[PDB]
């Protein structure tokens, strides 16, 4: 059993670098830009059950926009990024999540995330202004970061255990 | 010779090479060809991408050469696609879209008489693809007929394994968010149909349009002859040596007739081969008395945005 998580965001809000947070628990503070799509995958072990995640890594920039709805296609979980500390990155954030639900239907698990919390340096949104949003269309919600590695194993522990499995 | 299920596992990390291959390949290319569209003005990147595309097809070969019952052909990507070819010749303001199908763009290859050998097809007919937008869908529809892949390779091969060929697809699709004209620029002797279109003004104002109009495209590898328009007719497929990437147009009239006036909205050439489509905006009379009184107006060619993505 294979399970597909689609990540999306802005260019430079912070989706690789959560990717490597989970994958070798560490954080690169230099900017690496993402190509199109990067695939990954790693087997989260959990008491319940165990099945390995099918990690895919979409590109924030422009350029490769009119490419992300083909990388939701046939996607189980949908893992939407946006900077807290950029007002534009967390203003087009539900224009994703509505493509989402658009490709994919009602099954498919979503869930926000406002990534860089670990500094509050030029903060201009704040987990209020999330959680209402997140608590208008059915999409689940959680801060983190990846400098910080602020509970990144949260995202991923009831992002995997809140779906069918076997 | 002492390898029964050892070959098995030998060709797994083989297909998985060829992954991490075409990875890195296209990631390459598409930061090399983003960093050209940074800075330059006019080359040095442009050999690098004759190379580039160069190593991209042997990659290609080798992927379709993995676990199969080889050919005769030199080229296993031109057999593979003639195959489907042949199984398909058994199993038988705006203008008109062309036909999107990889046939038809073999069909264009397949009509370039200097081309000779299997590779070179199918090194031409990867590169206009890729001008076009379309190598990963060509690569996808051509992989859709299973019986056909199926009828040619093993069971270990990469094709044939479905989880890495998504991947590889998948890849494929970043060559769709640059501009290539690998196939444009290198095959600058050929014969390219340009399908021109005129668009007048509709308005009732004036009188029917009495002159003789006149046009004449120019691109980057050359221009065409002053091409002369048939009274009534807005728009004709004219055939001519690859003039690259259209830059300006010129259109007029010889005043001849009673009411010599002519309001063009636009005009539209497009590379049938290609599908490349440049807007070439007027918005001027054409005749004497209206506006500058010019004659002949010369237009400024835009290649419009490729669509759509359905
Ligand atoms: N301070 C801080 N910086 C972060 C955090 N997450 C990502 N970054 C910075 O963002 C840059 C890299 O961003 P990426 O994670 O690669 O951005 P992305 O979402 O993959 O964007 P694309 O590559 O265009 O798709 C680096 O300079 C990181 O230091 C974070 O939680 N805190
Ligand atoms: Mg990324």
């Amino acid at each position: 059993r294979k399970f597909k998580l689609v990540f999306l965001g802005e260019q430079s809000v912070g989706k690789t670098s959560l990717i490597t947070r989970f994958m070798y628990d560490s954080f690169d503070n230099t900017y690496q830009a993402t190509i199109g799509i990067d695939f990954l995958s790693k087997t989260m072990y959990l008491e319940d059950r165990t099945v390995r995640l099918q990690l895919w890594d979409t590109a924030g920039l422009e350029r490769f926009r009119s490419l992300i709805p083909s990388y939701i296609r046939d996607s189980t979980v949908a893992v939407v990024v946006y900077d807290i500390t950029n007002v534009n990155s967390f203003q087009q954030t539900t224009k994703w999540i509505d493509d989402v639900r658009t490709e994919r239907g009602s099954d498919v698990i979503i869930m926000l995330v406002g990534n860089k919390t670990d500094l509050a340096d030029k903060r201009q949104v704040s987990i209020e202004e999330g959680e209402r949003k997140a608590k208008e269309l059915n999409v689940m919600f959680i801060e983190t970061s990846a400098k910080a590695g602020y509970n990144v194993k949260q995202l991923f522990r009831r992002v995997a255990a809140a779906l069918p499995g076997m | 010779n002492l390898s029964p299920s050892v070959i098995a596992q030998t060709n797994w990390k083989f297909v998985e090479g060829l992954l991490k291959e075409c990875r890195n390949k296209t990631k390459r290319m598409l930061v090399e060809k983003m960093g050209r569209e940074a800075v330059e003005l006019g080359n040095i990147t442009g050999v690098e991408e004759n190379t580039l595309i160069a190593s991209l097809c042997d990659l290609l070969e080798r992927i379709w050469s993995h676990g199969l019952q080889v050919k005769q052909g030199k080229s296993a990507l031109w057999s593979h696609l003639l195959h489907y070819q042949e199984n398909r010749q058994r199993k038988l303001a705006v203008m008109s879209p062309l036909r999107i199908s990889l046939i038809q763009d073999m069909r264009h290859i397949q009509n370039i008489g200097e081309i000779k050998t299997d590779v070179g097809k199918a090194r031409a007919w990867v590169r206009l693809s890729m001008e076009k937008k379309l190598l990963s869908r060509h690569l996808k529809q051509l992989l859709s007929d299973h019986e056909l892949t199926k009828k040619l390779y093993k069971r270990y091969a990469f094709l044939r394994c479905d989880d890495e060929k998504e991947q590889f697809l998948y890849h494929l699709l970043s060559f769709n968010a640059v501009d290539y004209f690998c196939f444009t620029n290198v095959f600058t002797t050929i014969l390219i149909p340009y399908h021109i279109l005129i668009v007048p003004s509709k308005k009732l104002g004036g009188s029917m349009f009495t002159a003789n109009p006149w046009i004449c495209i120019s691109g980057e590898l050359g221009e065409t002859q002053i091409l002369q328009i048939p009274r009534n007719v807005l728009e004709m497929t004219f055939e001519c040596q690859n003039l690259g990437k259209l830059t300006t147009v010129q259109i007029g009239h010889d005043n001849s007739g009673l009411y010599a006036k002519w309001l063009v909205e636009c005009v539209m050439v497009r590379n049938e081969v290609t599908g490349h489509t440049y807007k070439f905006p007027c918005g001027r009379w054409l005749g004497k008395g209206m506006d500058d009184g010019s004659l002949e107006r010369v237009l400024v060619g835009e290649l419009l945005t490729s669509l759509p993505e359905v």
